[PDB]
């Protein structure tokens, strides 16, 4: 019975530690930052299981799990474990969560703001790679923070009036949609640069980064057109006048 | 009811750990009388054609139930019998309909994320493909990634 | 391995008959080196889930075959039985650790068609009234209608 119990331990501690490393915080989830909050958080709970299948009553389990001859139900639990693994990644995350690029590129509304926070999240893509985080995840959080300095010029733009504005103001409100569209394109660029030097320097998992760019071009054309609009209606004004 | 006990005594034997024939604890969730119900129910009721069982091990105290509802627990089994037929007569067995499977015995996060993935899409996605779908694994596939984005 | 083929004779092959237990082309199909194989892949790898057995009447004799692949064959009366959890054994928590699917005998696309707008999309039902699941459901109703037209 007690090698039962240890062996069923020792496959409960193994499906915890999959459920742990389970919640992938890929550069799929969220933003920039948000991928690496949630990087950071599955380092942190195969760390969790690391921890609970390293520790001195898990061990004892698992020596009276091997006494009883549960050798299967330790193998099975340490390979499902994956405490190593989930270790690997938080320290990798170590070198790449660390910063706030992402947020910086949405709270920048004005273009130069844009392209700081842009290059910021590209910068702490660029520090993962070169750390053990991934290529692709540098490339995320670079996507992350170009994406996030589109959506703040689109919510400044919104706000402010960039399209509703009339010649002088709708010219300013496009000017500011286009440089954030740009701030957020140049992020992108720097966060695909961290995420080929990451793939490059890791050729044997990672083959390259993600191409991250933001998600605005759209924007930042029709701001530009209505600025144009607002130059020929001034210009067909000044010939009616004339 | 008599492939759904059997389905309770040996196909319950077949899922678990190491291999061989009916535990302790799967004894004890046959043994339950909610258990004799929901398999009466499956062999009779068209309306009621779900069906539970549960062969827990936490310490070590043996401590499950047989339901006749669908349940999910961490490090831990209840069965949830989806049928897809209503009835059942009294010929040849039937344990196929409302068949003794569930989700995992895992964390039920990453094994509903996992499901919601690759169990019920693929299905619509072989069905198509055999005969949309590709819009109903797509969003098993977002709502599966949303839940794993939710609980990280 | 043989626990799994002890449970696909007990619950699989048991799809278009009535109520009983395992009969001889149950045991027929599990028996197959094939069909040892599968259950044996189901029983340790976690990604090898489904496992089919068959109880068919071609023209009406008792013989089919049962493998991890699931297919509509001729009175093909299978039942994907599929793994969700890490291995498929006897000592842990019952087959409550598993993944529910059932099969018919004909083409199985209508079939699956009626248990997405009746079991899967119920599913999501009970998931709201238990609390992206409202696009699971529309786009489930969607590959439901989709199914229909194509099959129509």
């Amino acid at each position: 019975t007690f090698l039962n119990q240890l062996q069923s331990g020792v496959n409960r501690w193994i499906r915890e530690i999959q459920k742990v490393t389970k919640l992938d915080r890929d550069p799929a989830s969220g933003t920039a930052l948000q991928e690496i909050s949630f990087w950071l958080n599955l380092e942190r709970a195969l760390y969790r299981i690391q921890e609970k299948r390293e520790s001195p009553e898990v061990l004892l389990t698992l020596d009276i799990l091997k006494h009883g001859k549960r050798f299967h139900a330790t193998v099975s639990f340490d390979t499902d474990t994956g405490l190593k693994q989930a270790l690997e990644t938080v320290n990798d995350y170590n070198p790449l969560m660390k910063d706030f690029p992402l947020n910086d590129l949405l709270s920048a509304t004005e273009l130069d703001k844009i392209r700081q926070a842009l290059v910021a999240i590209f910068t702490h893509l660029r520090k993962i790679r070169n750390t053990k985080y991934p290529i692709q995840r540098a490339l995320r959080l670079v996507e992350a923070i170009s994406r996030d300095l589109s959506s703040q010029l689109l919510k400044v733009l919104g706000t402010r009036k960039l399209m509703h504005v009339a010649y002088e103001e709708f010219e300013k409100v496009m000017v500011a949609c286009f440089e954030v569209f740009q701030t957020w394109d140049d992020e992108y660029e720097k966060l695909q640069v961290l995420l080929r030097d990451i793939v490059k320097r890791k050729r044997e998992e990672n083959l390259k980064m993600v191409w991250r760019i933001n998600p605005h071009r759209k924007l930042q054309a029709r701001l530009d057109q209505m600025r144009k609009f607002r130059r020929q209606h001034e210009q067909l004004r000044a010939v009616i006048v004339r | 009811v008599s492939v759904l006990q059997k389905h309770l005594r040996k196909l319950v034997p077949l899922l678990l750990e190491d291999g061989g024939e009916a535990p302790a604890a799967l004894e004890a969730a046959l043994e339950e009388k909610s258990a004799l119900e929901q398999m009466r129910k499956f062999l009779s009721d068209p309306q009621v054609h779900t069906v539970l069982v549960e062969r827990s091990t936490l310490k070590e105290f043996i401590s499950y139930n047989i339901n006749i509802d669908i349940h999910y627990g961490v490090k831990s089994n209840s069965l949830a019998f989806i049928k897809r037929t209503p009835v059942i007569d009294a010929d040849k067995p039937v344990s196929s309909q409302l068949r003794v499977l569930t989700l995992s015995e895992d964390s039920p996060y990453e094994t509903l994320h996992s499901f919601i993935s690759n169990a019920v899409a693929p299905f619509f996605k072989s069905y198509i493909r055999e005969s949309m779908a590709p819009s109903v694994e797509k969003k098993i596939a977002e709502l599966e990634m949303g839940l794993l984005h939710l609980q990280q």
